[PDB]
Parts: C-alpha cells; structure tokens; sequence
C-alpha cells in the first residue's frame, strides 16, 4: 500500500460532505414551506414532515458508498 | 451652560483656517461647549495627501488647473456644469484655490524628497539616481525599493495614526473631565491604558530583545483598562477595544495608495523609455505620446481616490474618537436681510 | 496496485457528492413548490409526489458509476 | 499501472458529477414552473413533462464520455 | 501507455462537464419563462422549443473538445 | 514515510465535517428564519418551530461519525 | 513528525473554517428576521437571543475535533 | 516530454468550459427577457434573435485559444 | 524540510480567511436590517449594535487556532 | 523548457476563462435589461448597444495576457 | 527554470478575478444606467461616469501581470 | 529555505484574499442600505457612517496575520 | 534552485484577484443603489460618489501584501 491508504478516507469525507451539503440545500426551501403551511392551518403536520423526509434519501447513499469505502480499505 | 441644547452653534477661525470649515462643517453641528476640530485638519489633511502622491508633474497639472479657477474667480462669473448639477459661487472657488495652493505645495515637497517625475526619470535625466547608477543626488527614500524602505514607510504610517489616536482620545478624556461627564474621561482614560497594553505587547511580539520594563507597561495598561471598565458598570467596552485597534492599524493605505500609484507612473514612463529605446530614432515620438496619454487617462482615473483617503481617514477615525456625531447641535441663523 | 486505488476511491466520492448536490437543488424548488400545491389544494398528491420524485436520475447513475470503479478496482 | 488509472478515473468522475450537477440547477426552475402550470391549469400535463424531460441530454452524454473513459482504460 | 493521456482525460471530463454547468443554468431560467407563455399562450410553441434549443451549442462545442482530444489519445 | 497517510486522512476529517456543518447550516437559516417569523406572529407555534429547527442536525451527526471512524484508524 | 504535522494543521483550520461558514450562513438570516421582530415588538427579545444561539452548535463540534486532532498533536 | 502536453491539455479543457459557463450564464437571463418580449410582441423576433446571438464571442475566443493551443500540440 | 511550517501557515490562513468572510455574510444581513431599524426609529440602536456585533465568535475563534498552530510552528 | 509549457498554458486558459466569465456576468443584466427598453421604445438601440459591448471589453486584456505568455511559449 | 510556470499561472488567475470581481461590479451598475437611460435620456454623463469608476480592479490586473512580466 | 517561504506567503495570499473577499459581501448591503437612508433622509449621516466603516476589523486581522507570517521570515 | 519565486507569485496573484473580487461585489450594489437614488434627484451626487469611492480600501490592502511579498525578489 502507500499513500492510498489516506486517499481514499478523503474520498470518504469528500463524498459524506457533498451529500451532506445537497440534502441541507433541499431541506431549507422544503422545511421554509412546511413551517409556513404549518403555521397557517396546523392540520399538514404529517404532509409537511414526510416533505421535509424524503430528500435524506441522498446522505443515506453517501454513507453507504463511505461505508462500502470503509470495507475496501 | 448646561442647560440642554439651547444655544446655536457657529464657528470661527483664524483667517489660514477659514477654508476647512467648508469641509467639516457639512457633517454635522457640535454641540455648544464641545471641542471643534477645525484646525486640525488645516496640518494634517494636504500633509497626507501629499505623501500620497509625490508627483511633481501631477502637482504642476493642478497647479495650471489652479491658474485657471483663479482666473475664473478674478473674471468673477459662476461656474456651472448642468451635466453634473453643480452650480457655485466665485467665493467657494477661492476657498478651493486655498486648499489646492496647500496641496501642490505639500505635494511638491513630497515630490523632492520622491524624485519621481512622471514616475522613472533618473534614466533619461541623471539629475536624480541611485547607488546603482551616478547621478547629480540619490534619490533620499526610492520608494520603489520595498526591501528596505517599506519598513521605514509603514513605520512612519503607524506614527501617526498613533499620534492622531491619542490626541483623540485625549480631548475624549479632557471633556469628560471638564463636563462633569466623569464617565466620559474613564472611557477614555480606559481606552488609554487598553491601547498602550495592546501597542506594548505588540511591540514585544514582533521585535523584543529584552523584557525590562515591557512587562510592568502593559500590565499597568491593562490594569488600567480593567479598572476603568469595572467601576464604569458599562459591559459594552470590551469589543470596542478591538475596534480602536483596528483604527490603529487602519492607517497604512497612505503608504499604499502612494506605492500603487508610484510604481504604476513608473511603469508608465518605463514604457515610454523602452519605446523611445528599442525602436531607435523616430521612437521617441510614439512612447512620449503613448506615455501622455495613458498619464491623463491614469490621473483622471485614480485622483479622486488618492483624494478621498486622507479625508475619510480624519473623518470616520478622529471625529468619533472625540464625539463628534452622537448628537446634532443645533445651528446658527440671524434673523437679518437676504440682500 | 497500490497509488491508484485511492485517486479511484476519490473520483467515486466526487461523482457521488456532485450528483447529490445536483438532485439537492432540484429538488429543493421542486418540493418547494409541490408541498405549496398540496397545502392549498390537498388533492395534488400524486402529482406533487411523481414530480418530487423523478429526478433522482442523476443519483441512480451515480451509484452506478461509482459501482463500476469499485467493480474496477 | 499507476498514476493514469485513478486519474481517469477521477476524469470520468469529474464529468458524470458536473453533468448531474447542471442538469439539477436546470430542472430545479423548469419543474418549478411545471408544477405551477399544473396546478392552475391542470390541461398543460403533456407540455411540462417533456419541458422537463428536455435537459437530461446532458446527463447522457455525460454518461457518453464516462464510458468511452472506461473503455480507454 | 501514458500519464498524459491520463490527464487528457481529466481535462476532458472538466471541460464537459463546465459546458453542461454553462448551458443547464441558461435553460433553467429560459424553458422557466417559456413554460409561463406556453401555459398563457399555447400558440408560441415554435418560439418556445426554439429558445429552449439554442444552448445545445456549448454542449457541443465541449463534445467537439473531447472528439479531438480522444484522436488526441 | 507512512506520517503522511495520518495527515491527510485528517485533512479527510476536516473537510467531512466541514461540508456537513455547511450544508446544515445553510439549511437552518431558512428554517429558523420562517421558523422566528411564525414564533413572533404567534407566540403559540413554539414547539413545532423547535422541532422544524432540530431537524437537520441528522446532516452533523453522520458527520461526526464518519469524523470518528477515521479516528479509529489511529 | 515532519509535513505530517502540518498536515494535521491544515485539517483543524479547515475544519473550524467551514465550521465558521455553516454559522455564518445561518445567522444571517436568523439574526436579519430576529433584529426585524425586535424592531417591531422588543418584548420577543428573549425568544431572539435563543434562536439566535441555537446556530453556533456547529463551531463547538468543529472545534471539538480541532481539539481531537490537537491532542494527536 | 510527455506530462506537459496533458498539463496543456488541461488548460484547453478548463478555458473552454470555463468560456461556456460564463456566456452560459449570460444566455439565461438574456433569453429569458427575449421570450417575454416574443410572447408579449411577436413582431420583437429579429432584435430578441440578435440580443440572445450576440454572447456567442466568449465561445469563439475559447475555442480560438484551444485552436492555437492544440496547434503548439 | 520547510513544508511542515508551509503547511501549518496555509492552515492558520484559510482558517481565518473562512472564519472573516463567515462573519461578512452574517453582518451583511445583519447590519441591512441594523440600519432599516435605525432609520425608521433612531433610538433601536442598543439593540442594534449588540445584535450587529455579536457575530464576532466566529473570528476570535479564528485567530485563537491561528495562535495555536503558530505557538506550535 | 519541458514541463513549464504545461503551466504557462493552463494560465493562458484560465486567464481568458474567468475574463469571459466575468464579463458574461456582466453582460447577462445589461442584455436583459436593454431587451426590456428595446422590447418597450424601440428608440433606445443606440444606447443599448454601447452599453452591451461596453462591458464586453474585457475579454482583450484576457487575450493579451494570454497573446504575451503565447510568445514565450 | 521550471519556476516560470508558476509565474504564468499566477497572471492568469490574478487577471482573471480582477475581471470577474469588476464583471460583477459593472452588471448591476450598467443595469442601473440603462434603466435611468431609457427613462429619462438627459442622465448620460451621470451614467457613462458611474460605469466607468470600477475598472480599476482591472487596471490593477494589468499592473500586478506587468510587474511579473518584467520579472519574467 | 525556498519552499517553506513561497508555501507561507501562499498562505499569506489567502488569508487577505478571504478576509477582503468577507469584508466586501458585508460592505455591499450595508452600504447599499446606508445610501437609502441618506437620500431619504439627509440626516442620517453620522449613523450610516458608524455603521458603514465598521465590518472593515475583519482585513485589519487579516493584515495582522499576514505580517506576523512576515515576521516569522 | 528551488522553484520558491513562482509560487509567491502565485501567493501575490492569489491575494490582489481575491481583493478585486470583494470590492466588486461590494461596488455593484452601492453603486447600483447609487444611481437609484440619483435617478430622481441630482442634488445627491456628491454623497453617492463619496459611499461608492469608500471600498476602495481591500484593493489597496491587496497590493499592499503584494508589494511586501514582491520585496522578497
């Protein structure tokens, strides 16, 4: 081995942060929506939380392709 | 006379001091019994800028500009420019000629001790030189040598904004003192003391050979500052002294906005050499109008920052150290005919 | 063998952190907009759904080109 | 054996993840628009989707280079 | 083979990558408007697609970098 | 020398964290910024604007995570 | 220890960089409405200083693992 | 010998993307103002045409540059 | 060699170059809605100033890492 | 010579890169807002124009600089 | 020797942000002008002016890829 | 040595380059804001310009950091 | 000889293009607001091109470093 050995942490790091920084980027605009339409009716509490649970989907497949990283180390 | 704001404010000089009042006066109107600082802009302001610029050429230009608004003024008829909206009085135009007569002459002292004419031109004219090429004088600081002048420079820099900072602070801490506003002159006592700590302990970052007395300077500053902000019950003081730093150091633009526009002459006249050089003969006609031309271009360009500087830095920095801006006075009116 | 696998390692991290940042702001204005629809209307959910959940694209060929270098390596 | 193999592999991360990175900055908009026409109008469905299922070209070539990259190596 | 071709291919994969980044953010904001006027219009439809299919040009232009390049390699 | 793997797997950690804390935060802004203007016209939501706030952190919590199992690697 | 040392060094300013960013960036929004409501009512004013302390959890994480990869040393 | 001429290559890559992106940038909201004004006019065809055209000369100068650089190539 | 001390200088200056530029982003803002307040009232300006000044964390944990690593240099 | 051709042209490219993408910054607002004034006055074309290839005279200094590195190459 | 590269790409990437930076500068200030151009058709010193204050950052550019060239 | 002394000044680079890119984002709005205040009101001069010079600590440190990395020369 | 003077070019360069960067962003919106304000009323001249003709300061401070860095030659 060699210098590889650290590259590809970096790579893991890399790829978790990126993913990290997508799904911060959506769940800002989506959670602004959800709060004000929560704030107004108090009825799409559940709606509004799914809206804002789906878009982790991306931090998942970044910890999984950390993960599978972390085997091939 | 502490009875409110009661009394109009209106403000007098000796005659050499007239002229600056035009440019302090539009920020705001003192409060009756508060220390103006109309004199002090007189020294220090053409001082500056003449440190800023050194250009002898450029100061004989505004000089020539100088002769034509004397002329307009002894012809006696308004300027007026609708392109710009500016319409104004012979009267204004010789409190401009004041100034601008102090400024050329600033400059052109300046512009000895910074023998650059047009920038470069020991290596047409060896009236000027270095240790490097013979000439008539060396030039007394080469201000484009930065491996040893510039240390000299931001020095000097420093200088006065140290000087300029204290004498701030000290007309801050004599009017608290005067005006029974006791808690005005701790501040400013407080301030005192947390400056020569911070200048003191900076001192003996960067450069110390020895302790000495160092220690027992900035632990007396600092005690002082904590003192003086403890018994003052005013918790707001503490990021402030970081600011005031800033101030400190916020005065080395002069040093460079006068390298900037030197070195940029310089490369100017550099290139008219180089012209007049390779080319031969016939080349020096081409890289004198070149040169010319990109000389006006530059000037008209750069001029109204390399004016601005000096100003701001009286204006934003000296003004608030004292307490010019917190309230406005109210100004004077006689009730007298419009003629 | 050896150097290699670590600059494959950070090739698939920045492939899989781009296309997640891509599909993050789509659909940050997508759902955005989506969760506007089913405040006021309530009976846009299936729509809002598919069009929510249709540019995930770019993350399914980022698992695969990430799964073709690990394959690859 | 050393060095070229991650760096293009790195190439064709560069490429795929741009690509993807693009195409969610243009759909981001596009779908936004869509979403709104659909819900005002109901009758536009046919005209948005295949307004938004324009920009995927990209992500396709994208995929072109990628795999032309790993036929290279 | 060659290192340099190795890094070839990174300038290729950038390169396009760059051209789709350039041409996503114009169609973005381009098919957002012309998705308004088909929804108001309906008759500009020929206006529209046409203005949504002028930025394939960048894109282009990077694939021609990339044909060159690859005779290159 | 194997010295340099260490550094630049901490390097890895850094930059993990970094973007993770990144893209958190430029989620609450948003988040809290609907979240203090609903709280200031109502005074009753707080609860729900605690809990849309306390969300994302999901985002600094994988990122501190991975952080440690690269400190695993000693 | 040599250039790994400065390694190190490199990774904690980086870290509590972005660690700055990610609070910077949300206290602008956050403190811009807060000063907004305070401005209007001035009775909210302890609800604004929570809101607006919650946002600065990010720099003690980041420099919690300054401190980690300081006591490596 | 050898590494120079992919560290060219890279240049070629990054000053034509880079080109793209910027006119890229410059083309949205052009035409963006350029399909409100045909929607609105029908008869602003030829000045919108040229105003939208006109952006192609940061194209023409990068793919001019890449011309004298694979030239020295 | 001399890179360790390279490196750890890189590391305490983008540190505090990203702590500064943070701060920025936050006082921006902040400092917008400061000076709205003011000018509609001239006596908010306690507030104003608390609420424009507190982001100062973020830089005086930026100069206390550069401290640090430079006690450690 | 050897390796520096390499990295006097990846300045020749980048150089003339950002000088066109700051310019196509440029243009984009001026462009837009000129085909708001054509679309109204259909009297403003002088003036539109100078203001549009007014800022597009920075693409020269891009290519001079990148002209005076390609002599020395 | 091999130390003129860095020299070169130094150029590039200081010209190149000096004109991003007055690229950024003169989209809203020319967007600004032309507005007050087509309104009014008499504020066209005002606005050549105010378009014509921030190429500075390129000048600058010009001086910083100058002074580098000469130590080329 | 050499390295050590171009890698510090490196660092030097970035620390005034992000603390004036920082000082400027802040500057623009707050001035933006000030200019407002002035034109409307002509007599807020003093406050605009507290306000106004304030954000400029931010180069200040950065200066300092820059000339104690001079000093360690 | 070490390759130390191309890299504090690099740093120098670096440093001015970022300080030009933040008094651009800076610059466009003041003067921007500038002209609004001179729009309506030519009495306000001389105060719009004061606040505009502040910034100035971080390009200074730019060459500044640049001109302590180039002392090194």
């Amino acid at each position: 081995g060699g210098l590889d050995r650290g590259l590809i942490a970096v790579g893991m790091g890399l790829a978790v942060g990126l993913a990290a920084l997508g799904t911060g980027v959506a769940q800002a605009r989506i959670g602004a929506a959800g709060v004000g339409a929560i704030a107004e009716d108090r009825s799409n509490f559940g709606t509004a939380l799914i809206f804002l649970l789906l878009p982790e989907t991306l931090v998942i497949f970044g910890l999984l392709i950390a993960f599978i990283l972390n085997g091939r180390l | 006379h502490h009875e409110a704001d009661r009394i109009p404010v209106v403000l007098d000089n000796p005659p050499w001091a007239k002229p600056f009042e035009l440019l302090v006066s539009f920020l705001n109107t003192p409060k009756y019994g508060t220390f103006d600082p109309t004199p002090v802009v007189p020294v220090f302001f053409p001082f500056w800028f003449g440190m800023i610029v050194g250009d002898i050429g450029y100061a004989l230009l505004f000089y020539l500009v100088g002769r034509w608004l004397s002329g307009y003024v002894k012809r006696n008829e308004p300027l007026v420019i609708d392109l710009f909206a500016l319409k104004l009085k012979p009267q204004v135009i010789g409190k401009l000629v004041h100034i601008l007569n102090w400024m050329v002459f600033w400059t052109v002292v300046w512009g000895v001790i910074y023998g650059e004419f047009f920038g470069t031109f020991l290596e047409h004219l060896g009236v000027f030189g270095t240790p490097e090429h013979p000439g008539l004088i060396p030039i007394l600081i080469h201000r484009i040598d930065t491996a040893k002048t510039a240390n000299l420079l931001i020095l000097l820099s420093v200088a006065f904004g140290v000087v300029l900072v204290f004498f701030g602070l000290a007309l801050r801490a004599y009017l608290g003192l005067k005006h029974r506003h006791m808690a005005h002159f701790w501040e400013g006592v407080g301030y005192l003391g947390g400056l020569v700590g911070v200048l003191a302990l900076a001192a003996s970052y960067l450069g110390n050979l020895q302790a000495g007395w160092l220690q027992g300077l900035m632990y007396l500053g600092f005690g002082v500052f904590l003192l003086a902000v403890l018994m003052s019950r005013i918790w707001l003081m503490i990021p402030e002294i970081f600011t005031q730093a800033g101030h400190i150091l916020s005065h080395i633009r002069i040093y460079a906005v006068g390298a900037a526009g030197g070195i940029l002459a310089g490369l100017l006249t550099d290139v008219g050499f180089a012209l007049a050089e390779r080319l031969g003969l016939l080349g020096v006609l081409l890289g004198l109008l070149v040169a010319g031309v990109l000389h006006l271009l530059i000037l008209l360009l750069t001029t109204l920052g390399h004016m601005l500087q000096p100003i701001r830095l009286l204006w934003v920095e000296f003004f608030t150290k004292f307490g010019f801006y917190e309230e406005n006075g109210r100004p004077y009116r006689p009730f007298k005919s419009v003629r």
